[PDB]
């Protein structure tokens, strides 16, 4: 199993690039993991 | 009790996994009958946290490097798929989940000054795996219902 290769229709692509290709989404859940600090051992 | 575990490690031999139990018998036997196997192949890069002064897994994830591309013949955009993250049964709610996140978006991002890689992929199979991702930045993903991304920007 697990899918490496992903192949899309082209309008769903397209959809794709564009997200990809936005400003960043969900700042709020990626500034709390950066905000991450662990205590390894 | 205060739970103690070493920095997140690539799996070898020496490594003991038949104790790790996460609740989801295709997590635990993933760790067990593939991970290895992908790992001497290199398909996959799987890394292991465990109980201080042993070889005892309580958490691992899995790297491996993905494509999307279209109908036709970047040409496949560069993506890395964190396809497993599991922390066992007997150490939840320590941290452990976000902190092992933190360690494979960190990697990535390392990662993605040496190649191009545009984002890091995960499959969600049930509502608390996608609600613990989108808590930590990802995003619902056009490609699968259950797959979502998190973009890599430029290099810092
Ligand atoms: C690609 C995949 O494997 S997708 C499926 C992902 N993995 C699984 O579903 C395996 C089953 N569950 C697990 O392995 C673990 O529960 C994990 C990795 C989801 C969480 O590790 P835990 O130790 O449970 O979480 P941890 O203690 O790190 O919690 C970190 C934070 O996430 C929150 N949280 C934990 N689990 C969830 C969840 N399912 N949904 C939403 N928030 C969550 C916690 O409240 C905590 O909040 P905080 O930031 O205020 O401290």
């Amino acid at each position: 199993a697990s899918q490496r290769l992903f192949v899309l229709d082209n309008e769903r692509y397209d959809s794709f690039i564009t997200q990809l290709e936005a400003p960043v989404q969900n700042a709020e859940g990626r500034e709390r993991l950066m905000a991450v600090k662990p205590e390894w051992k | 009790m205060e739970i103690n575990v070493t920095a997140p490690a690539l799996l070898t031999d020496e490594h003991i996994l038949q104790p790790f139990d996460c609740g989801n018998e295709v997590l635990s036997n993933w760790l067990r009958g593939r991970a290895m196997k992908n790992q001497m192949l290199n398909a996959s890069r799987t890394f292991v946290i465990c109980l201080e002064d042993t070889l005892r897994i309580v958490g691992y994830y899995s790297l491996a490097t993905g494509s999307v591309t279209h109908a036709e013949l970047p040409n496949p955009v560069p993506v890395v798929l964190l396809g497993r993250l599991a922390v066992d049964v007997c150490t939840r709610g320590h941290g452990f989940g976000k902190w092992l996140l933190s360690d494979a978006i960190h990697r990535v991002v390392n990662l993605a000054d040496q190649v191009g890689i545009k984002a890091v992929m995960v499959h969600a199979i049930d509502d608390d795996a996608r609600a613990f991702y989108e808590r930590f930045g990802f995003v619902q993903s056009v490609v699968a219902p259950n797959t979502l991304f998190y973009k890599v920007l430029e290099h810092h």
